[PDB]
């Protein structure tokens, strides 16, 4: 009942195929016309596919002879006529160059379709008379169109429309929303500058998905009439900020301040990206704010001061704050918070305390302090912090004190010290049994602690160092757990030690 | 056409400025007012397909002629305005370039 | 002003020869093409010949090519059409026409009065 | 090739009339430069139009010319009663073995004076 | 979904009002509008009105002062050597007055030579030349004047040579407007300009105060 | 500000940024035979109000557009050579190569 | 501040360029390459593209170059290349075979190849009339240069009039600029008095 | 008025020196056209600069004129031993009854 | 292009003298003409000027009236007749070609100069 003609390329509809065939795929062909006489011979057809063609003529009675036709795919034809479709559930009209004005004459009566796809066409206006006599639609696909205007009653002929894709359009201003049955809306890649909804609706809306990304929205739109929304992408717009939302993407905007009242009604969010903005002040002074935020991204902003409240932002897991311009912070800025897991402070010049203090959090797992210009490291920087991932890379002139890593022996897994330029390391590497990967590229290190006992190290980086002699009496540890070894860039003498050449055969790499 | 109609395209709109009334100024003596005008009308970025209708290339024509990523309705031809005003007790004639908008284009 | 006078027309036996002359005043032959046109009595105009400003290259009708010759004397400021071996259908009023330019284009601006050339073997 | 031209036309005074000359084998282009001449019976022909559109000096603005379809058309708008004459079209082509002008049988355009 | 079709005219109107107010105060390099207390409330003098009427008529970001310099009287002995003939007219400018007009050659931005053409019957081609020290002339420009029954102002772009006059120039340097004498036939200037009002020089320059 | 200032030196406001368009790789075309590609460039960056602060503001007019973006000022043409059927055609498209930007 | 993304602006510019190329050519679909010749470009088309690329509305204008009539032709016997002027005549029939209707012409460019100049030369362009008269067209002050340069003259109205009201042969005279003081001579050298041509951009007849 | 220069000066070869010319009464402008002449003793003076900027034909590009403050300045960059000569300033002003030129006491520039 | 001057010599106090200046290589009709004097061992002193025609003259204040400058363009000659010459007028006199038809553009070329010595 299935005949595949995707590889086969022909010029007309075949007539030698068995009639009982239910699924026909005539993609990749060069048909130019459809006639009723060859098409009605396959009455038992259930699915028909004819995409990537050049069909320019459609007989009105060609599709009428197939009562069991379904999944109609008229994609990619020179259609720039059709009769009623009694039992077709799926329609696809992608790449057929439908302009605003052909759909009224082409579409007759069809109250039994589920999916209609008018994608990749040249539709300019969605007139009220474009959609009619089709109250069964549930999937409307209108992306890659050239729509600028939609009338107030254009979608009134679709009482059960739930998913609507209007991506890659030119829809500009939108001032009224009156689609109660809509569930999914995709207004991405448009020129929308304003998004206003109805005021005091009779019934609450049912929208649960909304893209407003890649637009020109100057303000955060008023979505108080959309209580069922769970995902909201507002990225790549120009929001300058003057109940059941979960995902919010406010990236690539001109957000300079966060209003307190805007934080009053913002609750139950789980995911949040607010990266690559120009924020000034971010203080969570209100009690009970941000109850269940599982992620919060504040990277690539210009925050100079932040004052997070006590026992307010406690459920956060992943935090990024790279690129900010912080000057002075209290040492207990992060101590009052409950269960931070991953903290990023790259390019913020945050000075650890001796015990901003980081040892006050017993739930922290990853911390990065790249390019913080730390001249000298405190001994009690991580005395009580069970950190597993540490990144103090790109810190020239850094001096490592004795016992700088206090209680990281049984917790630290990966450590990165790239570009630090350490002349000597005071950290006893072998006793870190839980360490797995190490980065020491671009440094002035000439000697390393003696590995008396084997460790669980897997990645060791030694770029641009001054290691000339590496005897096996000290470095010879962890010879069985080593998987990747790197030795380029070191001025190693020819056959100066002999252990590296012996271990290069097994348990080491180039 | 679009000089006295609210149609949605990048057009110049006539706007007369009266320094005595519109701005309440008492230091400019001549001219008492001028046609400043303003560009108005959204220039939507018309997304492109390899195959498209022939009646939509006009939407390219007066919606994205320069093929910019973020087009604006910006003036194309401007006309300078001369003014006369007094500095201290000395009169002065100055010529301010690019004041009178007479054509707007999407760009 | 602008004047072309023509001479040489008359009555001859068939197969004879004439030397039609066209003297001009008011313009220069050095700048303009010169054309000969004919009009049979009772019928329409018929282009006969043309010659450019120097006289080295000439254009003819193929009812007349070889049988007719055209020449210029820029020094004498005159134009000649020498007709040899006239058939019966060669009787016509011949017109000397100035051209608009050095080409065979820009039309024939000013026309002469024309000379009525008659060919007939019949006696008086 | 011969230049076909329609034999005779009648136009009321003040009316608009069109005279067309064409090739029997080919189409009249501007490269087949049409020259429109007017002849009063008994008088020398006068150039009206040259280079398909251009009016000779002294020729009234009511005479115009164009390439209509595959023929050359001379249009007289508001035909004055002194426009009754023989109208000839001379087309520049390549006849036989050389270039040359060819006249068509001109129209005996008669204005219905009475 | 309903695309808006009503554009609020008053909001954009006030937005452009504020924008042009800022623009006027920005090109004039003024933080605040000036005070009329130290201004005699006089109908503006004839010279300033002549300036404004000349710069209104036609043929960097900031505002630029406009000053006219009248071409030196034909009765002066400068024009005794260069007599107004039937093929050329001469327009000499006292460059000192150009320098009290524009104090610094760097400040000059645009200079136009202004003539007042009377009624003209036939189209006239004119050439404008600049006087050198050694009685030679460099070609500057060509203008084709179509005939007209009304007097009209004519502008010649002479910004570069006027800047050269301000920097390196002499005192009484000027221009010559001649007829286009081709290589085949001689021509004459049937063009009649007033007083050989008289031609002048309009200078748009950045003031030294701003 | 033309291409000479920004092709070698970075600058905070908007100007011409490099963009070489290849008809095979960047666009996907076998019908444009010549050129293989061209430097279209683009205008990118901000333009503050002049009172909030140059060659960018030569044709500036805050009272014309609601918000001053910046648009190309000099737009050099592009000639292309392409086959229609079997006949080659050389065609000139105007305003195809961005050369200088200006705030407006 | 910095709040724009490079990649999105770049890709939007790419798609806008695609739309612009398809729309300026009035192309609904990209041309199919089924009927292309199986070889490289001909020499005439390559030379035309080179001349279009050389340094001297909205939709695409078809470009066609028409070389001037060769200096050995009879037409130059009357107009000899004197010391003070050179003559460049064009067969307007070729121009009409290039541009079929006068209204379609968008810009016409007289192109010259000046060889070398030790001193700056002021030159002037005239067009020819039927009555051996010359009307002034333009004036250029050629600065000295040690390399051959391609000179451009905007003759759009002249060539449009030639397409409408022009004869078979119509041309220009490039003469050294004369003043009312004395006479001058043409010291610039152009090839063949290759030879100068006319670059015409006109709307194609199919898209007219 | 009286045109004032410094009586004399000295410059090392290859350096940059500035000879300066002023009025006792008021300022100099370009309207008070400074002409700069050089005179080797026993020889007629030679024009170097005119109209505050322009060099005479044959004058090397070392000499450059300008208006510095209230006075007119001739700057020589990269001096050479043949530049040791008397430098004179001619200012064009309204001198008394008529308007004309006036000279100043020239500087005997001696290259070290 | 050169200038030759003559007439210098010994003059009694309160005397009379007529300097002469003749040039070649250019035209007197095109340029103004200047007289400069230089005391022996002291600085230059601009004496006088005359424009292209010769009808209007310019003089220094210390010697106006006592000096009469004149031209004659037919034979390209130039004169400075010094009447009521005093004891302080001894100097080398240079006849100079100016740069234009006015006192601007500088004395473009200078002559060798003639010594005028006044003494008893
Ligand atoms: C200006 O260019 C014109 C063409 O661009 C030139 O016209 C050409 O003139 C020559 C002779 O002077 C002709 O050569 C002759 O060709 C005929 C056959 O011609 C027929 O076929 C062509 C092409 O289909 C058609 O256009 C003609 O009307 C004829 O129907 C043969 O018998 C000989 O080979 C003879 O050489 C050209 O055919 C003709 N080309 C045309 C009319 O397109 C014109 O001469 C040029 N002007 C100057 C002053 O040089
Ligand atoms: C070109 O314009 C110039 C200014 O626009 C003209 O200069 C004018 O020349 C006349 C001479 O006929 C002066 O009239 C005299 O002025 C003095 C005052 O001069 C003051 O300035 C000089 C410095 O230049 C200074 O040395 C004096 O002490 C003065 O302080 C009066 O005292 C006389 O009585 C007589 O009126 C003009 O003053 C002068 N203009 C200016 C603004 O100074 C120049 O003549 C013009 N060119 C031509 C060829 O005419
Ligand atoms: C709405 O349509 C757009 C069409 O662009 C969809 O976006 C594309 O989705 C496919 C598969 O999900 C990706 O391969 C493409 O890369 C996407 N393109 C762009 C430009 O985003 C979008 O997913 C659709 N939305 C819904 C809800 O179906
Ligand atoms: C939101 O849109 C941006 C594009 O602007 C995209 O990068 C991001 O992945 C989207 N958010 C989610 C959750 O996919
Ligand atoms: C936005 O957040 C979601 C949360 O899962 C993540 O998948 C996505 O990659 C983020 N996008 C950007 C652009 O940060
Ligand atoms: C005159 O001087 C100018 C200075 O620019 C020079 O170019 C020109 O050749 C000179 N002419 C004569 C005849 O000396
Ligand atoms: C066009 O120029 C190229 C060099 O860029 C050259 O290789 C080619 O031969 C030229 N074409 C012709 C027809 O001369
Ligand atoms: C030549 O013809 C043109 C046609 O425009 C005319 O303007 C000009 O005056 C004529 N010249 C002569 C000398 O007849």
């Amino acid at each position: 009942k299935k005949v595949s003609c995707q590889v086969l390329g022909l010029l007309q509809v075949p007539s030698v195929l068995p009639p009982d065939t239910e699924t026909l795929d005539l993609s990749g062909n060069q048909l130019r016309s459809i006639l009723a006489s060859p098409l009605g011979f396959y009455t038992a057809l259930r699915h028909l596919d004819l995409s990537t063609n050049e069909i320019s003529f459609l007989q009105p009675g060609a599709f009428q002879a197939l009562t069991h036709l379904e999944h109609l795919s008229l994609a990619h034809n020179r259609l720039a006529g059709l009769g009623p479709l009694p039992r077709v559930t799926s329609l696809d009209l992608s790449g057929n160059s439908l302009y605003s004005g052909l759909l009224e004459r082409l579409l007759g009566e069809a109250p039994s379709l589920h999916t209609l796809s008018l994608a990749e066409n040249s539709l300019t206006r969605l007139t009220r008379h474009t959609f009619r006599d089709m109250p069964a639609l549930e999937q409307l696909d209108l992306h890659s169109n050239v729509l600028m205007d939609i009338e107030d009653g254009a979608f009134e002929g679709l009482p059960r429309l739930t998913h609507l894709n209007l991506s890659r359009n030119s829809l500009t201003c939108i001032s009224d929303f009156s689609l109660q049955q809509l569930r999914v809306l995709d207004l991405s890649c448009n020129s929308i500058e304003a998004f206003q909804t109805a005021s005091q609706p009779q019934a609450e809306f049912q929208l649960t998905w909304l893209d407003l990304r890649e637009n020109k929205l100057l303000h955060f739109p008023d979505l108080a009439a959309l209580p069922r929304l769970i995902y909201l992408n507002l990225s790549n717009n120009l929001i300058r900020l003057p109940s059941q939302l979960l995902n919010l993407d406010l990236s690539y905007n001109e957000i300079e301040l966060i209003p307190d009242s805007f934080l009053e009604h913002l609750t139950s969010l789980c995911f949040l990206n607010l990266s690559r903005n120009c924020l000034r002040t971010f203080e969570a002074r209100r009690l009970g704010s941000l109850p269940c935020l599982m992620l919060l991204d504040l990277s690539h902003n210009a925050l100079e001061t932040l004052e997070l409240g006590a026992r307010a932002l406690g459920s956060l897991r992943t935090l990024l704050l790279q690129g900010n311009a912080l000057r002075d912070l209290p040492p207990y800025t992060f101590a009052n918070l409950a269960s931070l897991q991953r903290l990023n402070l790259q390019g913020n010049r945050v000075s650890p305390c001796g015990g901003v203090a980081f040892s006050g959090i017993t739930s922290l797992r990853s911390l990065s302090l790249v390019d913080n210009e730390i001249e000298l490291l405190r001994a009690g920087a991580f005395l009580h912090t069970p950190l597993t991932e540490l990144d103090l890379s790109s810190n020239p002139g850094l001096e490592v004190a004795t016992g700088a890593l206090g209680g990281l022996e049984a917790s630290l897994e990966v450590l990165a010290l790239q570009g630090n330029g350490l002349m000597v390391l005071q950290v006893d590497l072998p006793c870190f049994i839980c360490l797995k990967r190490l980065n020491l590229a671009e440094n002035r290190l000439s000697h390393l602690p003696a590995w008396t006992q084997a460790v669980s190290l897997e990645v060791l980086d030694l770029r641009n160092n001054s290691f000339s002699l590496l005897p096996g009496s000290a470095m010879g540890g962890l010879e069985t757990s080593l998987r990747r070894l790197y030795l380029q860039g070191n001025p190693l003498s020819c056959c100066g030690n002999g252990w590296l050449a012996a271990q290069l055969h097994q348990g080491r790499v180039d | 056409y679009c000089f006295s109609s609210t149609e949605k395209n990048c057009c110049v709109r006539q706007l007369y400025i009266d320094f005595r009334k519109d701005l309440g100024w008492k230091w400019i003596h001549e001219p008492k007012g001028y046609h400043a005008n303003f560009c108005l009308g959204p220039c939507p970025y018309i997304w492109s397909l390899d195959t498209q209708y022939s009646k939509v290339l006009a939407l390219y024509n007066q919606h994205n002629p320069g093929a910019s990523a973020a087009p604006c309705c910006v003036p194309q031809a401007l006309e300078p305005l001369p003014i006369v005003y007094y500095v201290g007790r000395k009169p002065k004639v100055e010529q301010l370039s690019n004041m009178i908008v007479r054509s707007c284009k999407c760009s | 002003e602008l004047q072309l006078v023509e001479s040489g027309g008359g009555l001859v036996q068939p197969g004879g020869s004439l030397r039609l002359s066209c003297a001009a005043s008011g313009f220069t032959f050095d700048d303009y093409t010169m054309n000969w046109v004919r009009q049979a009595p009772g019928k329409g105009l018929e282009w006969v010949s043309a010659i450019r400003w120097n006289g080295v290259t000439t254009y003819y009708a193929e009812s007349m090519k070889g049988r007719f010759t055209v020449s210029r004397d820029n020094g004498q400021n005159t134009l000649y059409l020498q007709m040899n071996s006239l058939k019966a259908e060669d009787t016509a009023v011949y017109y000397c026409a100035k051209g608009g330019s050095i080409d065979l284009t820009y039309g024939m601006d000013y026309w002469g009065k024309g000379t009525l050339v008659t060919v007939s073997s019949a006696s008086t | 090739a011969v230049v076909t031209q329609e034999p005779s036309l009648s136009v009321s005074p003040g009316g608009t009339v069109t005279i067309t000359c064409g090739l029997s084998s080919g189409s009249v282009t501007r490269n087949n430069y049409p020259d429109w001449y007017q002849q009063t019976p008994g008088q020398a022909p006068r150039l009206l139009l040259y280079n398909t559109v251009a009016r000779h000096s002294g020729v009234p603005s009511r005479f115009s010319g164009s390439i209509s379809g595959n023929k050359a058309a001379l249009t007289i708008t508001g035909a004055q009663p002194e426009d009754e004459a023989g109208y000839y079209c001379a087309l520049y082509m390549y006849t036989g073995s050389n270039n040359g002008r060819v006249f068509g049988g001109g129209t005996l355009l008669t204005v219905l004076g009475q």
